[PDB]
């Protein structure tokens, strides 16, 4: 099929979902299209931006927007790319498969110059093999 | 008059008349416990002029998904069948009193 669509969602939108689309596109290419969006959703956090220039990726062209139920629901996977709960907690209709693949978010990293590189890091390798290994499962 | 609850078209037929709250909760959020008293205390001041419904978004989230909502809490306030108001966020009782009362 050319293009089966699938979601981020996860807190701000800021940072990991903004990561984890420029991950997605060097593995899943034009047989997929790849969505993020959050609570309050609209930003580029340039953290995310130096994550994936740590790979070769560009992604400072990147936007975001709220939640929409337009796409979303369209979609067949649903990555929650956090584990947290101030992204509204939202509860993925039935129409779509939902699974967590986040479990920490780098735009909460302590701060130091030293804590936000490895929070960044950490995070940057656990979704590029996140998204690597569901190009190869299909999930 | 009480909390009623929804499902799939039960919605539409709580709704089609009156001044209607309908609201959506479900295990995933913390505000699912907190607008859940706040509706019990708003239906035990002035629910003598307004229903109130709520659609459990585990059960019964077939008609949300359908309108589209996805999101803890979200409510719906409708009048004679169609949708006036929308809110995608928790609100103290005086907050939702004035949400709807706008309306009804």
């Amino acid at each position: 099929m050319e293009n089966k669509i699938i979601y981020f969602l996860s807190t701000g939108n800021s940072a990991r979902s903004q990561m984890a689309e420029g991950w997605a596109k060097q593995y899943l290419g034009d047989e997929w299209k790849v969505y993020s969006a959050g609570i309050e959703a609209h930003g580029l956090n340039p953290n995310a931006v130096k994550a994936m220039k740590e790979v070769g990726i560009d992604i400072s062209n990147q936007t975001s927007d709220i939640i929409d139920s337009d796409i979303l629901n369209n979609a067949d996977l649903v990555v929650t790319l956090s584990g947290d709960a101030a992204d509204k907690c939202p509860m993925t209709p039935p129409h779509v498969k939902r699974e967590h693949w986040g479990f920490d978010d780098p735009a909460r990293a302590q701060g130091t110059e030293e804590e936000k590189w490895a929070f960044f890091q950490r995070v940057r390798d656990e979704i590029g093999n996140r998204l690597k290994e569901f190009a190869e499962t299909g999930k | 008059m009480a909390i009623v609850k929804a499902t799939d078209q039960s919605f539409s037929a709580e709704t089609s008349e009156g001044v209607v709250l309908a609201d959506f909760w479900a295990p995933w959020c913390g505000p699912s416990k907190m607008i859940a008293p706040v509706l019990e205390e708003l239906d035990q001041e002035m629910g003598d002029k307004l229903k109130i419904v709520k659609i459990d978004v585990d059960e019964n989230q077939e008609t949300a998904g359908k309108y589209g909502v996805m999101s803890i809490p979200t409510l719906l306030v409708l009048k004679d069948g169609e949708v006036v108001e929308t809110s995608v966020g928790f609100k103290p009782k005086e907050a939702l009193q004035e949400l709807v009362n706008k309306h009804l």
